[PDB]
């Protein structure tokens, strides 16, 4: 599977990106739908943004989960709400107000599904 | 045994039966990339009779198809043309449209029983390469015609369009056979080109028809078909030069009496501002110049 | 909901990222579909970067925008050319030609969406 | 077609990205599906990133995004197609095989927006 | 006027349509057998366009078609092979598959319309015939270029195996056309069939090889050729011979001094214990002993 | 597959129901639908029978059993085939025509037993 996480800039961890990452993929393992090695995720700050359209300052923390499809809604459910817990505990703050924090998981083509080990 | 195995699996065998019979009429090259193809499909069948159970084609053999396609296409540079070309290209085209049907009847088993989409991208894969390999043999008759042509051989010309090879190919000067037997001095060759309908106007990459090369080279016999076939006189090449202006400098004066008799403008002006009549003055030509006013 | 935009290195526009983000939440939140701190953009410069393979200098604007299904397809499709327009009018030129402007609009499930306030 | 290349930063390519993009963008025109000036991609260079959890690790990852109304076999090609220039193009990176993976995605055609500046 | 019985005739008339152009690419007997088979075929659309109430083949057609195969069956001693081995049995295997077609769209009228279970059985039969008859034609494209090889007709194996016969096709005794032109005594030939894919290390009933075959019988020009094409110097055959072993018996110097130049093992012992230098000391053949020592 | 071949006593054979088993085998196996090893035939005199109220009369019937998955033309060719074999194997018995026949059955195969001792 694959993770993204983005962050604004102005929103303060309580961890380093590569550790969250970790956390992540822990947290991704721990479901028993994967494999170790087959986890991959990265972690992008964002410079340009724009929340709203009040003057008032804010910070937001997102995450989209890419699996092959086969999972239920329990699953999927269940890892939104597990990486939540992971990326909601690593923000310290950022911005005038509360930091929002949300997941999505999708599901990808199984069978157009193109891999190589090189 | 339900109907969408069964069905993609005979039409599978019916596939590779064309190609069996397709393999006999191509050269060494593409006939083992025929028989690889052939166990390819028989891999494919492993599948699909096994509804998934059975590994089927690597995705290296996708990229094996891809790798020959890339190779071929490069070689194959379309206007839209009819089906079989030539009664070798004729017997891939038939191949191609089977292997469309053949990948109907997989797509579909892989719609309903979630298998085979390897498989099915493997035989998209063949109709693009198969369609390839039909125009390139098009193109080889067309190129061993250019050869013909430029050799002077009057029964291999005959042959090759005889065959299928087309009689306004180019080469990548833009020579049609045509240009080739206009320049080189083989009437014979000019008019039974001419009689299975080569453009006696085509252009090559210099602006010239096979008049202007006639013309040009002292073909006065060749020059007075090309007309009688519809050449225009007066056409002109990248830099405004006729046929007239080439067979003037030259000094060609049986040509330009022919020329002139078929309407040829004596007064025409190139992109220099030069007639052919002109010329005949800059040359110091007076017996042309009496020829052409 | 969620909007990328990206836009080539060699593209010019007429106003500031902040700006055209700022213009896009407004047009978002004019559709009467999002409550206004909701809405969540960010901007990015492409560095590396082909559009087609002719040797000609093109440039090109993108932007999706990420919503939780329930809306019908006026709406969406009303969502997307409003965001296009935006996005076109923004565009001061790059490349040898006319500029690429266009927009997606896709819709995330709502089922297994997770989200959290800190 | 819209499509967008990621590379860890310790994953090394035999050719420069820009390279590989121009070489993506020929395997998508050369299946005849689509217009030469309508195929736009990028990539993107990986810092922050982590594979599995306990090790010097390099991928590459691609998804294509097209308007819908291709069937599986044209999908299913399209990824090989593309997973096998972006595959040939890894030189190395990390400590072990890399893992190279294209998904084809369908958009919306009815939503979808777009004009020329 | 269901559309299963107009698919089912329209197929059946697609499949005459094949078998028609096919017999006019083999020899009198399949000629009259395919022609025998249109007339069944005819027989059977009879049935299906007029829903049961014209009677179809009698059970005598299908028996026909049994004793046919009975016949042919027994010429045909399957590996696996590729559709379409020669241009001739490609156009049977080409009726094959559109039979299997027919076969099914007239089942699914069985089905539907309770008619037409003799004419399927007949037309499975059918099939099952095509097949053999395709792989005898094979067999015999086959026996021909081994008479060929035996000829050391240089021309006839060419022409054999650019029309599809297989250059490892073999006789009852194991010999493909390959040990038939070493063991004849033809250069020219044993050099075109290795060049076409003969494998030079094919064995008969008695374990030889090509190679065995020349050094035993003194042919010094085929020995070379078939250890410059990956001849293995030291096979043994069922008995433990190599080819050294043979030629140092019949007192072949020449070939021993190749053989042995290749890598031949003049210590190796056969079953029986004897090794080549061995047997020229057992024969006093003084200059052997001293080329293997 | 089972193959059972029921005869009248009064009967008159070619050849003896021995060289019938082996033929109705070899014709069995031609079909290309069973392993060698697997078709067990057996033979049958018939000592009490009447065929008809009426008359000398001598009969052949054959039933064989198959697990199913063959199609009708198989069943239908497999019973043709037999028949065949059967009808030339008949060399007369009674005071007019024999009736040769053949049945084609399916076992069913999910609870079908087999074991080799």
């Amino acid at each position: 599977p694959h993770l993204v996480i983005e962050a604004t800039a102005n929103l303060r961890l309580e961890t380093s990106p590569g550790e969250l990452l970790e956390q992540a993929n822990k947290a991704l393992f721990a479901s028993g739908q994967f494999g170790e090695a087959d986890i991959k995720s990265r972690f992008v700050t964002l410079e340009a943004y724009r929340q709203g359209t009040a003057a008032v300052e804010r910070a937001y923390l997102h995450a989209c989960l890419s699996i092959l499809d086969g999972r239920d809604i329990a699953t999927r459910t269940l890892l939104g709400a597990s990486l939540c817990a992971v990326l909601a505990e690593a923000v310290a703050g950022g911005g005038e107000e509360g930091v929002q924090v949300s997941v999505e998981v999708r599901e990808m083509e199984r069978l157009s599904y193109a891999k190589r080990v090189v | 045994k339900d109907s969408p195995i069964i069905e993609a699996n005979g039409t599978l065998d019916e596939l590779t039966s064309f190609i069996g019979e397709a393999k006999h009429y191509v050269d060494e090259e593409m006939k083992g990339i025929l028989e690889e193809i052939q166990n390819d499909i028989y891999k494919i069948m492993g599948e699909i009779g096994s509804k998934g159970k059975i590994e089927g084609i690597s995705e290296e053999r996708i990229a094996w198809l891809l790798k020959l396609i890339l190779r071929y296409m490069e070689m194959v540079n379309l206007s839209f043309v009819l089906p079989g070309g030539t009664l070798e290209s004729a017997k891939l085209d038939v191949c191609r449209t089977i292997a469309r049907r053949a990948l109907r009847k997989v797509l579909t088993v892989t719609r309903e029983f979630g298998i085979g989409a390897e498989a099915a991208a493997y035989l998209l894969a063949l109709s693009d390469l198969l369609f390839l390999l039909a125009r390139v043999i098009e193109i080889e008759l067309g190129k061993k015609l250019l050869e013909a042509a430029r050799a002077g051989q009057d029964d291999e010309v005959r042959i090759l369009m005889a065959n299928g090879a087309d009689v306004n190919a180019h080469d990548d000067q833009g020579s049609t056979p045509l240009h080739l037997a206009a320049w080189i001095g083989h009437p014979e060759i000019v008019e039974v080109l001419l009689k299975h309908g080569a453009d006696v106007n085509a252009r090559d990459t210099d602006g010239w028809t096979p008049l202007h090369l006639a013309a040009d080279n002292g073909h006065l016999e060749i020059v007075e078909v090309l007309l009688k076939y519809g050449a225009d006189v007066n056409a002109q090449d990248a830099y405004g030069l006729t046929p007239l202006h080439l067979a003037a400098d030259r000094g060609h004066l049986e040509i330009v009496e022919v020329l002139l008799k078929h309407g040829a403008d004596v007064n025409a002006q190139d992109k220099f501002g030069k007639t052919a009549f002109d010329i005949s003055i800059d040359n110091g030509n007076e017996d042309l110049a009496e020829i052409l006013q």
